[PDB]
């Protein structure tokens, strides 16, 4: 799941649970950051059209 | 430029085996859509990957776990809770068939309610 | 009846870790699997419950 | 038409679900009292035993 | 090549390619055809997706 | 006599002390290679099980953080994450389509 | 959709875990049958004393 998460082969040599839940929070976010930046430039579109 | 072509290359040698790869027009655009096609491919294949592997851990947990209950059941309430009637039977596979369509974690009320 | 059978039950397997026989691993409690099915009730009672 | 028709129906249908959530949270909550009852009187057996 | 177009958008919904992209680049064109099999619906090789 | 006496002295209630703070589940253990025995309370599919489970309270933490609910099966965890990956790709080249469009 | 959700939260907290209980009924059948292994090395005990 951390590998999952993280992508980064980077053998961090100490994996802990909480890391785990702040990798998996950073995607829910990344996510959300990437939905409102898709829903400005939609307005930014709709403003040139307009 | 020459380091993505190299990675396309390899990548196309990959995907086609042993198969001659095919002529095409190689141009800026070309070279940009296969590179990231190539980067997807690359990230969805590590990503499978893993998750075929936690199946076939699962796949052996859920077969183990199975086998304890059985035993725990049989010893318990006999060999006679496999008896059920027709009836019994079918409304049993109803809810098992239930909560596997609805990819419960139980039988609970408390997961099928929410679902 | 029924609490009773499936408690014998459930505590007849924390001591029988499925391990492999090893015919030297110490039980908890020094207690074997005989030990509970003692606490079971009357053979007439256990039928007749799972009926 | 047919979509506020749907819409009433849907209405309906969670009002319903809602009260039978209701009433299986009640019965849930007396039982949870109920086994707590039940944990005290195993834990006086418990001690009897001890 | 609009049927091309479509089958490759279908497939590979993440590839942004334009009509202009495949009518400059006609030989491109039948090397996605050709690597639409071998690439999932998902984007992951078939093989995997298999397993 | 007198020594061997007093090493079974209290035998009883040291016994019992030392039983009364063991994990009973800790001593269910399945096979799930038929050759290493793990405690089922360490099998990943029943970390979210019971509410009492050592890692019950971390994985409902990764779970609302996936936006995963709770009724769902522990081995959908990981499918889960690799679709919102795809997600991730999916609205990053639509982010990159429209801003080239405008 | 808003008091489902929350009667939902509800359910799913009050999911009656009676482990308390049943870990309480296990250890007192485990200790009963450990009481009835040491009443009869007790009697054994006895016996030779007796001797």
């Amino acid at each position: 799941l951390y590998q999952l998460l993280d992508g980064d082969n980077t053998q961090k040599l100490f994996r802990t649970y909480d890391g785990l839940e702040s990798v998996a929070q950073k995607l829910s976010q990344d996510i959300a950051s990437m939905r409102d930046q898709l829903e400005v430039s939609e307005q930014e579109h709709s403003l040139l059209l307009s | 430029m020459d380091e993505k072509s190299t990675k396309i290359i390899m990548w196309l040698k990959k995907m086609f085996g042993d198969k001659p790869l095919p002529p095409y027009e190689v141009n800026t655009r070309t070279m940009e859509i296969l590179y990231q096609l190539a980067e997807w491919n690359e990230a969805r294949d590590k990503d499978l990957s893993l998750v075929t592997e936690d199946l076939k851990l699962k796949s052996a947990e859920v077969k183990a776990e199975a086998k304890y209950l059985q035993d725990l059941l049989t010893e318990g309430l006999g060999p006679s809770y496999t008896n059920l009637s027709r009836m019994g039977n079918n409304y049993l596979n109803q809810i098992v068939d239930s909560c596997l369509a609805l990819e419960l974690k139980n039988s609970s009320l408390s997961s099928y309610i929410p679902a | 009846g029924l609490q009773q059978c499936m408690l014998v039950s459930e505590c007849s397997r924390l001591l029988t870790a499925d391990s492999v026989p090893p015919s030297d691993s110490t039980s908890i409690l020094g207690l074997d699997k005989q030990d509970l099915l003692d606490l079971l009730p009357p053979n007439m009672l256990v039928l007749w419950v799972r009926d | 038409e047919e979509e506020v028709k749907a819409l009433q129906k849907q209405k309906n249908l969670h009002i319903r679900r809602r009260n039978k959530l209701q009433m299986v949270e009640s019965g849930n909550r007396q039982m949870c009292l109920k086994s707590k009852d039940k944990e005290e009187e195993t834990g006086r057996a418990f001690q009897e035993v001890l | 090549m609009a049927q091309t177009l479509q089958y490759v958008s279908s497939r590979l919904s993440m590839l942004q390619i334009d009509e202009e992209d495949l009518e400059r680049n006609a030989q491109f064109g039948k090397v996605l055809i050709e690597l639409c099999p071998l690439l999932g619906p998902n984007g992951g090789s078939a093989n995997l997706n298999r397993e | 006599i007198i020594q061997e006496s007093q090493r079974l002295q209290d035998s009883i209630q040291k016994e019992v002390k030392h039983f009364s703070a063991i994990c009973l589940p800790a001593l269910l253990k399945v096979s799930t290679d038929g050759f290493n025995l793990l405690p089922s309370r360490e099998l990943s599919i029943n970390r979210m099980s019971n509410t009492h489970a050592p890692y019950y309270g971390i994985f409902k933490g990764i779970y609302e953080s996936v936006r995963l609910p709770l009724y769902k099966a522990p081995e959908s965890v990981l499918s889960h994450v690799a679709d919102m990956k795809k997600q991730l790709f999916f609205l990053r080249s639509q982010l990159s389509s429209r801003s080239e469009a405008i | 959709q808003e008091q489902i959700q929350t009667a939902e939260r509800e359910i799913v907290g009050q999911d009656l875990n009676c482990e308390r209980a049943q870990d309480l009924c296990r250890r007192s059948l485990l200790l009963r049958a450990f009481n009835k292994k040491r009443e009869e090395e007790c009697e054994a005990l006895c016996q030779s004393n007796k001797k």
